[PDB]
């Protein structure tokens, strides 16, 4: 399986950097070596993307607390949550009894930037 | 030409024994996720007498019982429909 | 060629020598090697020609360019004959039928004795035209004719050196 | 229950690394990723002829002949 | 079947016969061209796709968090599910 | 029956001409950069070095492993096959040979070597109890670790050295 | 030629393009660009897409939190009920269902 | 026991508010036709017949009644779904024809190996393109929910 060896393994950082650099400096004179230049460049281009993402979420963090639900240990519980919802109809048989009327409170807030009172 | 110990027949039984179990589970999990959604959106609810149920429905929804074509789709399934639906 | 890039004679020599050994080192028998590589070789060969035009009479660059041109000529010529041999052998394989049974078998080449006389002549013409590329000619066309020999019993000069 | 701030960088970054790592691994590391290249090389490569009839050529040819080109 | 018996084989790089190797190189170009075009599908999804619950979301930001700096008191139970 | 997927010359007599040609291609003869100096005895090889060539030099070229590989059935004229590949490793592993890099560079081809998918039919049917599958795995690992950008040029230079050779399979 | 000669002539000028007519540099560049897409671009797009998903769902969720803080209400289920099927938990979706119930029922 | 499938509450409202019939456009017709049938082992999803009914009704575009607004929103979400189905067939056709022409000179084995996969890929690409050009990727979660509400529901007594 596979093809003829074209370059270093992935974990060989200095070797891959050489091929990635040649992508811009020395033009390839064969498909195999051009493909190697892309793969070695893929290592660094993909690392940079992940790097910026990590940087961006530290320097400009997400503000919601929903992401606490994306913790690894909470993943199994979330899976069970979607398989264990109460059976019934999506339509409401009876009016919902809530202590607050978010729809009306939201209409007034969007209109006066003030609570109903 | 044809033999039971042939690479073809022994690679076709091996593949079946190996994949059919995995696959049955995999498809079943999808079918299970489908039921979880379905039972939470429209759970099948069993009524005793269809005629009484239909009346309570027409009364509850303000629908004229004359304009509603009630048809029996299956031995255990009836269906009320609008008769004046485009 | 339309380009604004400028290269020294040392850089021109390096590019030409790199392309020459790259072509002469690549395995010509494998078709995918030539199909994938020739597009890159043609782009490079155009650039090499443009930058080596001043040095066609140079004592170092000149010979490299001449050998490079000869290798490309031999590469195209050999690939053509082996492509036809591959066509003949694939016609023969399809004639065997599905599973070798003959069930859905294609019709079988009728002038195969004559199609093998055409290829062998071409093989000899390549040998004369490209005397300094016999190793490549035997890798591609020579071995191709040895495969055909296993299907049809025909005579060519180097048949004995291919164990026939 | 009412914290002044919530730390999300650690959890989000962990998810990013896990999701990105799995996808990048699947696309780059395994030799299985070259399984489509092997199958084609084994069964499709160097198996072609121009001297044998095939439906796509016959179809294009007849439809041209029918329309007088 | 039968096969042509008067083929003029390629003699050099500038006197070339059209063969199935050259056709395969055109296939390489056309398949690679498809790949360039199909990249427009995944790139278009990422650019045009929006994940928003309703039209309210934008109105909330225009009236309550215009500078993306307003701080909301956090009640954990709301999104913790418990 | 005759050997699988071989051209039958008559009854049970196969046509193994391709197998003989492929073997000639690997050039199975010792190569050294310097010709034996006058007054020189045997080239030194330790017992341990000689032990490396133990399971590889006993191949009788029966061609069973060859005609048992599903990959030689499909691409006979492009894949060297288990027996030839093991013989190539025998000469790449022989401490006395001095052309290790040249041999590895030539064998490092998608069709020649990497058509082995590890079916292991070659090792199961070997009449001499050899393990061609293990040898091919070692040769693939050695090539992967030792590959350099300049290998292609090395192959080309050796091809130039064989310019005056006669008409037959050869390194090129 | 007649109408047939106009039909054939127009097809000859419409079926004129081939990749054999392309220049050498462009022929290679198309292959290079396609190979670059498969190797580099295709793996990156899924990752850029995850970034935007998180950022956009973070905007959707913090807006609910902003609404609850301004309302100063601890009736979480009013804002988002996690026991309701699909997306019906969101306050707006709950209101839509209420409108449907009120209109349909007597 | 006996089950009773009745029009859902959304259907009831849509029937009450319908002002007239609504011309079905050409792409809506083709999309509905090219839509796969659905076998209702249990009833939880909308099919091509329910979708036609939604698209054949007409509502007042200015009406400020909240109920009518829900109906119009649903009808728009159903329309985007229907016209999106027009991209599958183009994709599947090109996903077989283009590969077949390219491998027309290759052996039967190669067409069996390649064509099935390119067909599914082409169909998937066509579906992505159709759903994308029908503005499904910019729908909110409220729009998609209203367009997915079932039209038939099992009756729940009391
Ligand atoms: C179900 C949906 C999918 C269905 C299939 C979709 C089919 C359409 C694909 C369109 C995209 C472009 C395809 C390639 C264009 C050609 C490029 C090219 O020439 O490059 C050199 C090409 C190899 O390219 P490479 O990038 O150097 O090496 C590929 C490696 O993957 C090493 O590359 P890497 O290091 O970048 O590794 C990344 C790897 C990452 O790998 C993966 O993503 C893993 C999956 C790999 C296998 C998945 C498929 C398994 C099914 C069987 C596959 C074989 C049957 C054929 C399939 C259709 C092939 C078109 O990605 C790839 O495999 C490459 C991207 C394109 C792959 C397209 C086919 C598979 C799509 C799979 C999607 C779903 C996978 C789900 C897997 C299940 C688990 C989730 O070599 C050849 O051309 C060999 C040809 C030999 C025969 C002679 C043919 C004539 C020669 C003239 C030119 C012919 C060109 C056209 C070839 C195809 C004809 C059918
Ligand atoms: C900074 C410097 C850093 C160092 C240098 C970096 C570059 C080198 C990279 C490594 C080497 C790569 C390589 O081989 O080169 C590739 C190749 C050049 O190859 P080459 O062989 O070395 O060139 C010699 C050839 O003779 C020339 O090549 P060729 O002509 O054979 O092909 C090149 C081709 C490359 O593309 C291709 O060959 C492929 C073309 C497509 C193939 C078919 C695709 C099919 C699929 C369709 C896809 C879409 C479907 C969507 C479906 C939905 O170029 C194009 O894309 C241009 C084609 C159109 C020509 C014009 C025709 C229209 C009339 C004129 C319009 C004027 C409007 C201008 C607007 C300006 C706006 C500001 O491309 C280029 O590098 C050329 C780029 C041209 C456009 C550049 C525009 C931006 C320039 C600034 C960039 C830097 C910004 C910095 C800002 C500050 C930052 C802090
Ligand atoms: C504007 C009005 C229309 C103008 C059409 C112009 C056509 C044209 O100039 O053709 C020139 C072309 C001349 O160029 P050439 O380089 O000499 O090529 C000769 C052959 O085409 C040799 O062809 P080949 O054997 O190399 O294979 C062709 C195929 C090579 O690629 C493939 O075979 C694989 C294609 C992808 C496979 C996976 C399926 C994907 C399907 C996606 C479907 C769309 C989804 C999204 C949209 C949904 C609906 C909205 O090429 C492509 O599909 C590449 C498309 C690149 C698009 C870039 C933009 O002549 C022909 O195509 C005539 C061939 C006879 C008819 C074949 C019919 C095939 C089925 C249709
Ligand atoms: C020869 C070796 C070559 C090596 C090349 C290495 C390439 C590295 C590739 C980096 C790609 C990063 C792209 C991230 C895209 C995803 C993020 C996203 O969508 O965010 C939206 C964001 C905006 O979203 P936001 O959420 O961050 O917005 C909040 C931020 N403020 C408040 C400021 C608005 O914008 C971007 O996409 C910007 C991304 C910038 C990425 C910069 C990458 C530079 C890489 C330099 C590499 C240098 C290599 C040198 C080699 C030397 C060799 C000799
Ligand atoms: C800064 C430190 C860095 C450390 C780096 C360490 C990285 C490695 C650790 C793993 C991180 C990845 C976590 C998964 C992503 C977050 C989970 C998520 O979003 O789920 C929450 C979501 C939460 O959605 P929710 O709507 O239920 O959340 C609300 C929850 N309640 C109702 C309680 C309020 O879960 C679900 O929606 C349920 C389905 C989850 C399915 C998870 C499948 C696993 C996905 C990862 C596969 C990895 C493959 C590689 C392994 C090979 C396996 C064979
Ligand atoms: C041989 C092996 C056999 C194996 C057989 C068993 C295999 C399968 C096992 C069971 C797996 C069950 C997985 C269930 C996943 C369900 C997750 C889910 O519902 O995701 C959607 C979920 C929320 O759902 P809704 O509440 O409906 O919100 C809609 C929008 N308002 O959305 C998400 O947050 C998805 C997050 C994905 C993040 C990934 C990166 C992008
Ligand atoms: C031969 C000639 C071939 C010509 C092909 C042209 C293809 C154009 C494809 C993009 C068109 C997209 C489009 O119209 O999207 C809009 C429209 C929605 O907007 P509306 O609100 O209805 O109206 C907008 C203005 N008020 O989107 C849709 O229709 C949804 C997506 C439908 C499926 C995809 C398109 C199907 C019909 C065209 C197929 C073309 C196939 C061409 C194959 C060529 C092969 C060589
Ligand atoms: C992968 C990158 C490289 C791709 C290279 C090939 C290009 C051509 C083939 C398509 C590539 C992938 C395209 C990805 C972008 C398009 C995705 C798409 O259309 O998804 C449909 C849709 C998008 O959701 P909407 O709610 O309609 O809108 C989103 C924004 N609100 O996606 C889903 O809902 C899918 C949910 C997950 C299903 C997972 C099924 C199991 C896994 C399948 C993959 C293996
Ligand atoms: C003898 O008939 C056949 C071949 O010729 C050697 C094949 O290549 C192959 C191998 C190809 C595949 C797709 C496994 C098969 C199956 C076949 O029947
Ligand atoms: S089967 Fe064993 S002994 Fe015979 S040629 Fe192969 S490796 Fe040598
Ligand atoms: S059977 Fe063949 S695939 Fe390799 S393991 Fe032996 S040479
Ligand atoms: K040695």
């Amino acid at each position: 399986s596979g093809n003829a060896a074209r370059g270093p393994p992935l974990y060989d950082l200095p070797g891959n950097f050489r091929y990635a650099k040649e992508f811009f400096t020395k033009p390839a004179i064969s498909y195999g070596e051009f493909h190697q230049q892309c793969t070695s460049l893929r290592l660094f281009v993909c690392a940079g993307t992940v790097g910026y993402m990590l940087f961006s979420f530290t320097m400009w963090p997400c503000r919601s607390s929903y992401w606490k639900n994306w913790a690894v240990w909470k993943v199994p519980g979330n899976i069970m949550h979607h398989f264990s919802k109460r059976s019934g109809s999506i339509f409401l048989d009876e009016p919902l009894k809530r202590t607050i009327d978010v729809p009306k409170t939201y209409a007034h807030l969007i209109a006066t930037r003030r609570l109903p009172g | 030409m044809l033999r039971y110990d042939s690479l073809l027949w022994q690679c076709t039984l091996a593949a079946g024994i190996w994949f059919i179990p995995q696959d049955v589970a995999a498809i079943s999990a999808f079918l299970l996720y489908g039921r979880s959604k379905s039972r939470t959106i429209n759970q099948p609810v069993y009524v005793d007498n269809i005629d009484t149920a239909a009346n309570e429905y027409f009364k509850r929804k303000g629908l004229d019982p004359t304009k509603m074509i009630m048809m029996r789709k299956s031995s255990k399934i009836t269906e009320i429909r609008y008769g004046e639906m485009y | 060629m339309l380009t604004v890039d400028k290269f020294t004679r040392a850089e021109a020599l390096q590019r030409a020598s790199n392309l020459y050994y790259q072509v002469l080192g690549t395995n010509w028998e494998d078709g995918l090697n030539l199909v994938l590589d020739v597009p890159f070789w043609e782009s490079e060969l155009e650039k090499v020609d443009h930058m080596c035009e001043p040095y066609l009479c140079d004592d170092e660059i000149g010979p490299i360019i001449r050998n490079l041109h000869e290798t490309v000529n031999c590469m195209y010529a050999c690939e053509d004959v082996r492509d036809h041999i591959n066509e003949l052998l694939e016609l023969s394989s399809r004639a065997e039928g599905v599973m070798g049974s003959g069930a859905a078998a294609s019709e079988e080449v009728e002038n195969m004795p004559e199609q093998c006389g055409m290829v062998t002549k071409a093989y000899e013409d390549l040998l004369a035209r490209y005397p300094e590329h016999h190793p490549k000619i035997e890798q591609t066309v020579g071995h191709g004719l040895a495969v055909l020999r296993q299907l049809e019993k025909f005579n060519f000069k180097s048949s004995h050196r291919y164990f026939f | 229950n009412k914290p002044v701030v919530v730390n999300t960088s650690g959890v989000v970054n962990t998810a990013v690394l896990g999701i990105s790592g799995a996808w990048l691994y699947f696309y780059c590391v395994p030799l299985r990723r070259k399984e489509w290249y092997d199958i084609m090389m084994d069964y499709v490569h160097h198996k072609r002829t121009q001297y044998a009839s095939n439906f796509p050529d016959k179809a294009v040819r007849t439809a041209l002949r029918f329309a007088k080109v | 079947a039968r096969v042509p018996e008067d083929i003029e084989f390629t003699k050099n790089r500038y006197t070339r016969r059209y063969n199935l190797a050259t056709e395969d190189r055109v296939k390489l170009l056309n398949w690679n061209a498809f790949c360039i075009a199909v990249t427009a599908l995944p790139i278009a999804y990422v650019y045009y796709s929006w994940y928003e619950s309703s039209e309210d979301t934008d109105m909330i930001y225009r009236t309550m968090d215009p500078m993306r700096e307003a701080k909301a008191d956090y009640y954990l139970p709301l999104l913790r599910g418990h | 029956q005759p050997l699988p997927h071989t051209y039958v010359l008559k009854d049970l007599v196969p046509d193994l001409s391709n197998f003989y040609n492929q073997y000639k291609s690997i050039e199975p003869f010792l190569k050294r950069r310097r010709a034996k100096q006058p007054g020189e005895k045997e080239y030194y090889q330790s017992i341990e070095d000689r032990e490396k060539l133990d399971g590889m030099y006993e191949c009788n070229l029966c061609a069973c492993c060859m005609t048992s590989c599903p990959s030689y059935w499909w691409n006979p004229e492009y894949y060297l096959g288990p027996a030839v590949l093991l013989q190539a490793y025998r000469w790449i592993a022989d401490s006395r040979d001095e052309f290790t890099t040249e041999r590895m560079a030539w064998i490092n081809d998608s069709m020649r070597l990497y058509r082995c998918h590890g079916i292991m039919n070659c090792t199961s049917c070997c009449p001499k109890g050899l393990d061609p599958a293990k040898a091919i795995a070692k040769m693939k690992a050695a090539i992967a670790a030792a590959y350099e950008p300049g290998w292609t040029k090395i192959v080309a230079q050796e091809s130039i050295a064989n310019k005056k050779r006669e008409s037959g399979m050869m390194y090129a | 030629g007649g109408i047939g000669g106009v039909w054939r002539g127009a097809f000859e000028v419409a079926s004129a393009y081939t990749a054999l007519n392309l220049e050498r540099q462009r022929f290679a560049n198309i292959i290079r660009l396609g190979t670059f897409c498969r190797v580099v671009i295709w793996p990156v797009i899924p990752l850029v897409g995850l970034f935007h998903y998180i950022r956009q769902r973070d905007r959707d969720w913090y807006a609910l939190e902003l609404l609850r803080s301004r309302c100063k209400s601890e009736d979480c289920a009013a804002f988002y009920d996690w026991t309701m099927p699909g997306s019906s938990g969101h306050w707006r979706m709950q209101n839509d269902l209420e409108i449907i119930r009120r209109a349909a029922n007597v | 026991a006996n089950l009773l499938l009745v029009p859902s509450d959304i259907t009831i409202i849509e029937e009450k508010n319908k002002i007239a019939k609504r011309r079905i456009r050409l792409l809506e017709k083709t999309g509905l036709a090219l839509m796969f049938p659905v076998f209702h082992w249990r009833y939880s999803k909308l099919d091509k017949h329910d979708m036609y009914n939604i698209l054949r009704r007409k509502f007042d575009p200015s009406a400020s009644d909240p109920a009518i607004d829900i109906c119009r929103r649903r009808q728009e979400s159903v329309r985007r779904r229907v016209i999106a189905q027009n991209g599958l067939l183009p994709g599947l056709l090109l996903g077989v024809s283009l590969p077949w022409w390219s491998l027309r000179r290759y052996n039967y084995q190669s067409k069996l190996i390649v064509l099935p996969f390119c067909a599914y890929f082409g169909a998937i690409c066509g579906r992505i393109a159709g759903h994308g050009l029908s503005w499904r990727w910019v729908e909110t979660d409220r729009q998609r929910m209203l367009g997915n509400l079932p039209a038939k529901v099992y009756y729940r007594p009391k």
